[PDB]
RNA sequence: GGAGUAUGGUCGCAAGGCUGAAACUUAAAGGAA
């Protein structure tokens, strides 16, 4: 239906659909404070959203209106929330250095992480859920083995501070944005420093990865979005 | 040659039994009905360790691999290092050589490289106090058991140490004709390779279950770092319960599994615990074979254990049948008089044995 | 008796303590229920609660107790 | 009885590798240089 998604630093959640005008249904009054995190599940019945409120809230895609089920009460400043695509593992940022890797079915906590010493920006997990990768404003790459909640190999990169990150769905590969303006592209198994952008040059805040495709889709802080298709 | 036992059930247990009698045995038909028929690389590794212990010991394979020939020759043991294979922990390994440790030669040295966990054997928790409080009850003062590195699956590369320096001439005549009182719950969770918050939340399961008793709950942590934590990571807890009395100990373990709940492997264990001791009368159902032996080998005499009917499995019978095709001891059986529950008094006259190696 | 139903070889172990109620010895851990069965077994403690709470004659009597107690058990 | 020295015994004490160090070579910062 190429329905659109949304989060504001006000507590709320609109939808844009694009074979209607702008807004069909809007959530008011979701959150008090910032949500900072939205992800999508397999199907799109539910949707897990995160926020500045110490609180994570499900919210039901109920045939086309939203409903919670169950609300999340956490003690931290809630940053970034990611589900798997195998629909078992929801990982969970924290401001403490710490992740939360939470089971979907029942939310049993069946993780914790440590040693950050800062709050994790943007996590990943792979098609599969094998590794995690939990980037962080402390300059470095931590990934995570998600069988047994080890690390595989930590990974200081990106000089500033490394905002959003996100994989390849065919193999354990994956990229990094930050805030000084780098682009890199890394093995899962090698961990190695394959191919190292540096075209838009300020903060880079957001980045999304083709589904089969694989052209990399980046943005600016000056306002340039620059599409990487793959030879 | 001369005693013949069918297929690879206790298939340790029945080279233990031929050593420390020293008649012949042959067991034939290992296996047969598989599309790989015959033994497995682990029994042939094995039966690699009983020879390095016994000097004179002669074993034939079969090129079928299904008929094994061994003619027990005495236990000279001394100091060596054995390679575990992959497929089984070295909890598959220390438990036969506790049969074998009091009577060798010389002192048991043996190291041991290998896995050093898995689901069905022994723990070296489980051993260190499952099994060799089970010794000293019958005279094995100087025995040890000491962990170099642990390992883990599926890459272990961890190491234990067998130590035993008591070597006495027989297992003394144990009587036991008394349920012993739980004093205490001790245990040990470990951990390698993985988040140290785990055993907290392992020991947090444990005490969740064991609130409701009174006895003494106290977990040592025992978190693994460095290289001395082996190669894959992975954890495990092992419980053991306890009497102030007279030494008895219970216990019960698991491992951790690929994707487990650590609140639920810790109250898990726990109440494989306490099921275990509601199964229990002096020993437990995986102590009770290693006590068995030693009223059958410990010297002339009428010994007494008073053990339980929820213990008396299939397993146990077999256990019971395997000694009396090699020593031929009948064990007898009599109720108890107290008409609370069902134990029964397992005597056994102990054949006349000695120690063949042991220089004076 | 449950010692004569032992000796028997023609009985098999199954039917050995299918006569006293009316396996591999390989594995260590002996056979438990499942976790599911034993949480809600386990719920009270309260049926295992009742678990819980001169030098010559002197070794010379480890001797001649040791005799007697043979004595009274044969 | 005291003083002193020696001491392969029994018991206790202790060591080194920059810290940060999570299992991973890992930040901010500090220490030494």
């Amino acid at each position: 239906g190429l329905l659109v998604i949304l989060g504001t630093r006000n507590g709320e959640l609109q939808l844009f659909d694009l074979a209607s005008s702008s807004l069909l249904d809007t959530i008011e009054d979701a959150h008090d404070a910032a949500i900072w995190s939205l992800d999508l599940t397999s199907d799109g019945k539910r949707l897990v959203t995160g926020s500045a409120d110490k609180t994570v809230k499900f919210w039901d895609f109920k045939v086309l209106k939203l409903h919670h089920d169950t609300t999340l009460e956490l003690t931290d400043d809630i940053l970034c929330v990611r589900v798997s695509p195998d629909d078992r593992y929801l990982a969970i940022s924290l401001l403490d250095n710490t992740v939360k890797v939470f089971f979907l079915d029942s939310m049993k906590f069946y993780l914790s992480l440590y040693g950050h010493k800062l709050p994790v920006l943007s996590i990943d997990i792979s098609f599969d859920s094998k590794m995690i990768i939990t980037s962080s404003a402390d300059k470095n790459i931590k990934i995570w083995g998600l069988d047994f909640g080890d690390c595989h190999k930590s990974l200081f990169a990106h000089q500033d501070s490394i905002m959003n990150v996100k994989f390849l769905p065919q193999s354990h590969n994956f990229f990094s944005c930050s805030k000084d303006a780098v682009v890199k592209y890394w093995d899962g198994e090698k961990f190695e420093c394959i191919q190292k952008l540096y075209a838009h040059q300020s903060e880079v805040w957001a980045l999304a990865v083709a589904t089969d495709g694989g052209f990399v889709v980046s943005s600016s802080h000056d306002h340039s979005i620059r599409i990487w298709e793959e030879t | 040659k001369y005693t013949t036992f069918q297929g690879s059930q206790n298939f340790r247990l029945r080279i233990v039994l031929a050593t420390l009698s020293g008649k012949p045995i042959k067991i034939e038909k290992i296996r047969s009905g598989d599309l790989n028929p015959g033994l497995k690389d682990y029994e042939v590794s094995f039966l690699r360790l009983i020879e390095s212990v016994t000097n004179g010991s002669v074993i034939e394979i079969s090129y079928t691999g299904t008929t094994v020939i061994y003619r027990p020759g005495i236990i000279v043991g001394g100091a060596s290092t054995h390679i575990c294979p992959s497929s089984k922990p070295v909890g598959y390994f220390v438990e036969p050589m506790l049969y074998l440790a009091p009577f060798s030669k010389k002192k048991f040295s043996i190291l041991f490289k290998g896995i050093t966990a898995s689901h069905n054997d022994a723990g070296i928790e489980a051993i260190k106090w499952g099994l060799m409080p089970v010794m000293e009850k019958f005279g094995v003062r100087e025995c040890a058991l000491h962990t170099l590195k642990r390992g883990s699956p599926p890459l272990g590369g961890g190491e234990v140490h067998l130590v035993v320096d008591s070597l006495i001439a027989q297992p003394i005549t144990m009587h036991e004709i008394d349920r012993p009182i739980i004093s205490s719950i001790t245990g040990v969770a470990y951990s390698t390779r993985v988040s140290p918050s785990l055993v907290n939340r392992m020991i947090d399961g444990a005490k969740k279950v064991l609130k409701n008793l009174q006895c003494e709950v106290n977990i040592t942590a025992d978190v693994w770092r460095g290289e001395n934590s082996g190669k894959s990571p992975g954890w495990g807890i092992t419980l053991v319960a306890q009497s102030k009395q007279k030494g008895w100990s219970y216990f019960a373990e698991d491992i951790g599994d690929a994707g487990s709940i650590p609140e639920e492997l810790g109250e898990k264990v726990a109440c494989q615990l306490l099921e275990e001791i509601s199964k229990s009368a002096a020993v437990g159902r995986n102590q009770l074979p290693l006590a068995i032996v030693y009223m059958v080998i410990g010297k002339e005499d009428i010994g007494r254990l008073r053990i339980n009917k929820e213990q008396i499995d299939e397993r146990f019978i077999i256990l019971l049948r395997d000694i009396k095709k090699i020593f031929n001891t009948e064990v007898f059986l009599k109720p108890v008089d107290e008409a609370d529950n069902e134990d029964m008094i397992a005597t056994i006259k102990g054949i006349g044995f000695t120690n063949t190696s042991k220089k004076i | 008796n449950i010692g004569k139903l032992i000796y028997m070889d023609n009985i098999s172990p199954e039917e050995c303590i299918r006569r006293w109620r009316g396996v591999d010895l390989e594995k260590f851990v002996p056979y438990f229920d499942t976790f599911e069965k034993l949480a809600k077994k386990w719920k009270s403690v309260d049926a295992i609660k009742e678990r819980f709470l001169t030098w010559y004659e002197l070794q010379k009597a480890k001797i001649s107790k040791q005799l007697e107690i043979n004595n009274i058990e044969y």
